[PDB]
């Protein structure tokens, strides 16, 4: 149901395209180029990418991949909307990356400078099958329930307890 | 010039002065605890204490009845004065009312006092409490007291 | 109208080298169009001008003036956003860097005097501005000592030149 | 020679502190719940071996830091500036608390420590000053005390009133500096490397190592001066506001070695006395205490 | 009378900004040991007082329900009771007021 629309799609060569698209998206975040990112990432994804990143500096890099990227599942929509056919394909990627996020004052607030740590990620890609100018773009990430927690942050926090009105008691 | 002037001028004259104070007193009798401007609470406070002494005289006292009649506007409080308040304060010779300073009024920014008759039914006011005897200074003072008593 | 103060929170500095003092955090915040006199607001601004956040909140709590509760709100809002968005570790370690009141936009009404005479009454509005700096507040400059007076006097005599010669 | 000895002990203290810091893998987030009467159910997500009760206090308000003198960690007294270990329930203790029993004990223990500190550096090098310990004394007793062995040269020597005023101003200087009471909990061995010169400290360390199932002992440092303590101390020196070294008393059965019990009384800043009342408290501290 | 000349900014700034006309720092603030809010010494804690007055407000509401109309203030003493408590032997012979909640910790 992909082929009948494009007729020039190969499942063999796609993972590499998925890989390099992933990398250049993250490079976009680094240098804060939103226009290239738009050509590259869906409208669902972009808010999740960039809501926190504004007014802080990101230093993301790609170190060599461990396990080669491979497709896990491909699914297609079945005309839920007029003149709209979408195609979601899922890729497993297992690689080591480096990341640092700085504060607005440029104070390192998360990650490390230049030492890699391994990451296993599941990424979903969408295309407009109907549209001739449609393009494969990163759409979302799937987080597994069994995934280890993200590495701890630098600062300490306080969670406030219930702010009680005079006519209340703590339980 | 006004040395040793005891009463503070209050209403729109001496008649009004009494009338405001009488209203305050009537409230306090009924409810047993009342918030009002600090000056007026202080002013009325004295007449409140003097009322209990007249109440202590009893129903039989004709003088005391006439006084209670004037100072209580509700006329249903007069039985309460004589059969509730007077019996309550049988032991004490004085000190029936307590007055405290509470935060200033929002609208007006006036000094505000709560006045209450002691041993009422109501929830107790948060009262200033002196520090525990186990505090470092109190323990050192208790030390000195020990010295003096044990010396003889 | 100008709204420069708001934009001051959008300044991004480039990341520091490890061989650098830790830059204090920096929060600018304001309230516009407060129905209160700008000069009346000044006294309250001036009062809290160099104190820590909590100490300023304490002073503002028991202050009877109208604008005192307004400033309290602004300070609490500023403190909240400092922790949340400006990556400040502790909410307690902030002090008022600058506390300013400006004239806001005003309206004109009429006041009716005797005979036919009148006057132009102004509904006064004002802005309040604050800035918070992360870290302990600056210790106040010590009062000038006798030795300091003396020291500088000696300096002053030694600065004399024979005037209007070679 | 003592001037080199003091700095040597510092270097040794520092290197052990650095060692204990280094064995911590980055940062682990521990959770600490406020079990206080005020502001309940607050949870602080702190660093494992870094964050202190002071750090929790300064999440809350300056009112905590200003008026917090000790901590309860799982209901045990805990220094304000001591780094934590594990997730627990935390509450803070002040001087004007209902039962300030633990707080008073900690206060006196700390004042005695700084008295010993000032005594050591009060005499010239030709004489020998030997600090032995500070015994545990109830606050209801006259005053705090530190026991000292002086040189055989100063056997006849008794301090004058002017000498006492001298110590007074000297201890006052220490307060003015406002020095935090750094703490370090170690195994017995490394502490013995710290104190091997004075035997009077050696045996005391051995006592603490024996009584505890583990060989853990507490060493409290005030800027430069290291001393062995029996429990937790006050955060900073500024806490004290009045401080006079009252008297020195000779103990009776001291034919083999003379013991001089230095006594002085102190009050913290929060609980300050009027001029007259403090004076009568000094009078009592002049009496020999047992 | 009328001003003969305009007062300058400097003259005015000296008037306005002297310590006399400035707001003075209050030094009598403390922490309420009970609730942990800020109270002035010599004054009742604003929080704690509100708490009392909300309780006493509701008690007065129950008093109105039972009394039921003006000029009906009783000639006995009064006692307030909560859920799961009983009047004593000395409590017998005085006015009872019931509640639908537990007794407060601070009210004993
Ligand atoms: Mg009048
Ligand atoms: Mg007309
Ligand atoms: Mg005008
Ligand atoms: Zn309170």
């Amino acid at each position: 149901r992909i082929k009948d629309y494009d007729a020039n799609f190969k499942i063999k060569d796609f993972p590499e395209k998925a890989k390099d698209i992933f990398i250049e998206a993250h490079l976009c975040l680094n240098n804060s180029d939103h226009d290239r990112l738009h050509t590259l990432v869906t409208e669902h994804c972009f808010p999740d990418m960039t809501w926190d990143i504004k007014y802080k500096t990101v230093r993301w890099s790609f170190v060599e991949s461990l396990e080669p990227s491979h497709v896990v599942q491909v699914r297609c929509s079945s005309m839920m909307n007029q003149g709209n056919v979408y195609g979601q394909i899922t890729v497993r990627m297992h690689t080591r990356q480096t990341l640092a996020i700085y504060d607005r004052f440029g104070r390192l607030m998360y990650g490390q400078e230049d030492v890699p740590k391994d990451v296993l990620e599941y990424v979903v890609f969408e295309k407009q099958l109907t549209n001739p100018y449609g393009s494969w773009r990163m759409h979302t990430k799937i987080v597994p329930p069994w995934a280890p927690p993200k590495q701890p942050i630098l600062k300490t926090v306080m969670i406030p307890g219930p702010q009680l009105k005079p006519e209340e008691e703590y339980e | 010039i006004s040395h040793g002037r005891v009463f503070r001028r209050m209403g729109l004259g001496p008649e009004s002065r009494i009338h405001l104070l009488r209203n305050l007193l009537t409230g306090l009798v009924r409810h047993e605890r009342i918030e009002a401007p600090w000056a007026r609470v202080d002013e009325m406070r004295g007449y409140a204490e003097k009322l209990i002494d007249y109440g202590k005289l009893g129903d039989t006292n004709e003088r005391a009845m006439r006084m209670a009649d004037f100072w209580l506007t509700e006329k249903d409080l007069i039985p309460k004065l004589f059969q509730v308040l007077a019996p309550r304060y049988k032991d004490q010779t004085g000190g029936y009312t307590r007055m405290l300073q509470i935060p200033n009024r929002s609208l007006d920014r006036a000094k505000m006092a709560v006045i209450e008759y002691k041993g009422n039914c109501l929830p107790p006011l948060p009262l200033p409490r002196r520090d525990s005897h186990l505090t470092l200074l109190n323990q050192l003072l208790q030390g000195l007291r020990q010295d003096l008593r044990q010396s003889q | 109208i100008s709204r420069k103060w708001e934009k001051k929170n959008k300044i991004v500095y480039p990341p520091q080298l490890p061989g650098e003092p830790r830059r204090p955090a920096e929060i600018y915040h304001c309230r516009r169009q407060i129905k209160y006199s700008k000069d009346k607001m000044w006294y309250l601004a001036k009062l809290i001008r160099g104190m820590s956040i909590d100490q300023a909140l304490a002073q503002l709590e028991f202050n009877d003036k109208k604008g005192a509760k307004i400033i309290k709100e602004v300070l609490l809002e500023a403190q909240d956003m400092a922790v949340r968005d400006h990556n400040v570790e502790f909410r307690s370690n902030l002090y008022i860097a600058e506390s300013t009141s400006g004239r806001g936009q005003c309206l004109k009404r009429i006041r009716y005097h005797g005979r036919g005479r009148f006057g132009i009454m102004e509904k006064v509005y004002c802005h309040y501005f604050v800035k918070l700096v992360e870290g302990p507040p600056p210790p106040p400059e010590p009062p000038k000592t006798a030795v300091a007076h003396a020291k500088e006097y000696i300096q002053q005599l030694r600065s004399r030149t024979i005037v209007h010669t070679l | 020679s003592p001037t080199e000895l003091t700095e040597m002990r510092n270097d040794l203290f520092n290197k052990e502190k650095a060692r204990q810091l280094s064995l911590t893998p980055r940062t682990e987030k521990i959770e600490v719940k406020h079990v206080g009467k005020t502001d309940p159910g607050t949870v602080f997500v702190m660093n494992k071996n870094i964050s202190t009760p002071y750090s929790c206090a300064m999440h809350l308000s300056e009112w905590y830091c200003r008026k917090s003198i000790l901590a309860l960690v799982d209901g045990q007294p805990w220094d304000m500036y001591k780094p934590l270990t594990k997730s627990c329930e935390i509450k803070f203790l002040t001087f004007k608390d209902c039962d300030p029993g633990e707080v008073n004990k900690a206060y006196w223990r700390s004042c005695a420590m700084m008295m010993g500190c000032v005594i050591e550096r009060a005499f010239k090098d030709e004489y020998m000053v030997n600090l032995v310990r500070a015994p545990e004394v109830p606050v209801i007793s006259g005053a705090f005390c530190y026991d000292v062995v002086l040189d055989s040269k100063l056997d006849e020597w008794m301090p004058t009133k002017e000498n006492l005023r001298s110590f007074t101003k000297d201890a006052h200087a220490l307060i003015y500096k406002d020095l935090p009471f750094e703490t370090l909990e170690v195994e017995a061995k490394v502490a013995l490397e710290i104190f091997q010169h004075s035997k009077y400290k050696v045996d005391f360390i051995e006592e603490k190592a024996s009584q505890n199932p583990e060989r853990i002992v507490k060493l409290h440092r005030i800027g430069d001066f290291i001393d062995v303590s029996e429990g937790p101390l006050i955060p900073r020196t500024s806490i004290c506001f009045q401080y006079e070294v009252s008297a020195v008393h000779n103990l009776q059965p001291t034919q083999p070695s003379l013991i001089r019990r230095f006594q002085g009384v102190s009050l913290p800043v929060h609980l300050r006395a009027h001029f007259t009342i403090w004076d009568k408290l000094l009078e009592r501290s002049r009496k020999m205490v047992t | 009378a009328a001003p003969k000349n305009r007062r300058t900014i400097e003259v005015n700034r000296c008037r306005r900004r002297n310590p006399q006309k400035l707001i003075k720092v209050k030094n009598n603030i403390d922490v309420c040991p009970e609730c942990g809010h800020l109270k002035q010494k010599h004054v009742l804690c604003a929080y704690c007082y509100e708490k009392v007055c909300k309780e006493t407000a509701e008690i007065r509401r129950q008093i109105g329900k039972q009394e039921g109309g003006p000029f009906k203030a009783p000639t006995i003493e009064t006692v307030v009771l909560y859920t799961g408590e009983t009047p004593s032997e000395q409590d017998q012979g005085k006015r009872i007021i019931e509640r639908d909640r537990k007794r407060p910790s601070w009210f004993t």
